[PDB]
């Protein structure tokens, strides 16, 4: 089994770099599912750059994106991460509104920050679209159910 | 031939058909219209430092 | 002149704004350099002296935009 | 272009009405797994005269023919969904709100109390139309609790 | 369940660990006599045990 001795989410590598060593192990490079598996590792590495990008504002540059890919932040941890930069965000907007080029732009950096510092304005896709996040779950659960039917047949 | 009982459409081909277009950000409309209305403020306000009112309707001294 | 300016504008409004700023900075800088190539000519001496008087107009308005340019009175 | 954008917004409304009339899931028709035929007669490799290295290339072309026939069946859904919405965007309403731009009259000037209420309309769309009421503890309550905790010596 | 699947297959038939999982489908053919003999004679001798 080799790389398949540990689950898809339960390694120490990032998920996109774990898909690459499962696919290099299950298939040879001439296969269709090797090509479709290394392409999936690009969609997941695209989601890991987009998760590093929207978490480096809080946790620094050594963000440890593996911890937040495996177990994302709860809505109450998304709250308490906005509140721990809200003093440095309201003071940063006040130093741009002082040095904005015109009093139109100075109101626009304190109206955008007045909306972006409120943690009730963080868009939760599960709150906005409840039927979508229950179908984005059943995309990932039906991919596991197809692996479980293949082992009940075996 | 157990692989022929698996769904032939890949996990990749789901993710490229479900997330086909990069979605439009909510703040992308703000920061594009604000930067374009900052030029409406500049040229057309009467309190801006670069107004067009003195080079369009000149003066009478 | 109304029909020339309306066709000049509608051609210019069909450009993206990044093209406009460098088409105009290329035309402004090429026309400055033609007045700086000409040394000693009276017209080029007066051309660059009016560029310094436009920049006075833009700077005198920036000091008091509800007043306009400041004239000696 | 203004009429093309009103046609596209009326089409995108007609897609949303005839999808919400059928009460269908959001990700169902964009998922090409849902157009895949799992009851297909599934060709036996033992009746196709394969040599030693030829069986994985047989498996790839049975899979890629069945993935292409599910994608091309998804395209035949959406090409038929389009004409169902192109024939209802024709008999439509077209009462859309206009883009908030600052009011500029003919020889007049733009006031900053109108450039700012336009920027209020941009930042009032940054709030999500359904949100979590994530509570920030104010200083008026988080000190009155710390007062009560410091009076009992904690 | 995948770890339990291969647990039974390698408790009964531990020689299956000598043909790798990616190079398995490249062995088959339509007839059993057409199966590639790369691992056939090695699997028969690993199956006979450690002596």
């Amino acid at each position: 089994l080799g790389p398949q001795m540990e689950a898809l989410g339960a390694s120490d590598l990032l998920l996109s770099e774990q898909i690459r060593v499962i696919t290099e192990h299950r298939y040879t490079p001439d296969r269709l599912q090797y090509k479709e598996g290394m392409k999936l590792a690009d969609k997941i590495a695209a989601q890991e750059a987009a998760l590093k990008e929207e978490l480096k504002v809080i946790y620094g540059d050594n963000v440890d994106v593996k911890h937040f890919q495996a177990s994302p932040r709860t809505p109450v941890q998304q709250l308490f991460d906005s509140l721990k930069n809200a003093a440095a965000n309201k003071e940063r907007a006040a130093k741009e509104a002082a040095a904005a080029a015109s009093p139109y732009l100075a109101y626009a950096v304190t109206k955008k920050q007045e909306v972006q510092a409120d943690p009730s304005n963080i868009p939760f896709d599960e709150v906005l679209y409840p039927q979508l996040s229950e179908e984005l779950l059943e995309l990932e659960l039906s991919d596991i159910r197809e692996d479980e039917i293949a082992l009940e047949k075996a | 031939d157990r692989v022929l009982s698996l769904p032939a459409v890949s996990k990749n081909q789901v993710l490229e058909n479900v997330f086909h277009t990069a979605p439009k950000a909510p703040v992308e409309h703000l920061e594009k219209m604000v930067s374009a209305n900052s030029k409406v403020y500049d040229a057309l306000n009467l309190q801006s430092k670069r107004v067009l009112i003195w080079q369009v309707k000149p003066a009478l001294f | 002149i109304e029909a020339e300016a309306a066709s000049i504008l509608d051609r210019h409004l069909a450009k993206p704004v990044a093209q406009i700023r460098k088409e105009q900075a290329s035309a402004y800088a090429s026309l400055l350099k033609r007045a700086e190539t000409a040394k000693g000519a009276k017209w080029a001496e007066k051309y660059l002296e009016d560029v310094k008087a436009v920049q006075w107009f833009d700077a005198s308005v920036a000091e008091a935009p509800a007043s306009g340019p400041k004239v000696a009175a | 272009k203004k009429q093309a954008t009103e046609n596209l917004m009326k089409l995108l409304q007609a897609y949303k009405d005839i999808g919400d009339a059928k009460s269908e899931p959001l990700l169902k028709n964009h998922n090409p797994r849902t157009f895949e035929d799992r009851d297909y007669p599934v060709p036996d490799f033992r009746t196709q005269n394969l040599k030693a290295g030829d069986v994985p290339k047989f498996f790839d072309t049975v899979i890629s023919t069945r993935a292409s026939a599910a994608i091309a069946s998804k395209d035949k859904f959406w090409a038929g969904r389009k004409t169902e919405a192109e024939a209802a965007s024709a008999k439509a309403s077209a009462a859309f709100p206009r883009v908030a731009v600052p009011e500029w009259k003919k020889g007049k000037t733009v006031s900053i109390e109108n450039l700012n209420t336009v920027t209020d309309k941009y930042a009032a769309a940054l709030v999500p139309k359904r949100k979590l009421a994530l509570p920030v503890l104010p200083e008026g309550v988080k000190k009155a609790v710390e007062d009560f905790a410091a009076s009992v010596g904690q | 369940r995948l770890l339990k699947l291969w647990a039974k297959r390698l408790l009964v038939s531990p020689e299956l660990a000598i043909v790798p999982l990616n190079e398995f489908d490249a062995q088959l053919a339509s007839k059993f006599e057409g199966i590639s003999p790369k691992y056939q004679e090695l699997l028969s001798a690993v199956a006979q045990g450690n002596k």
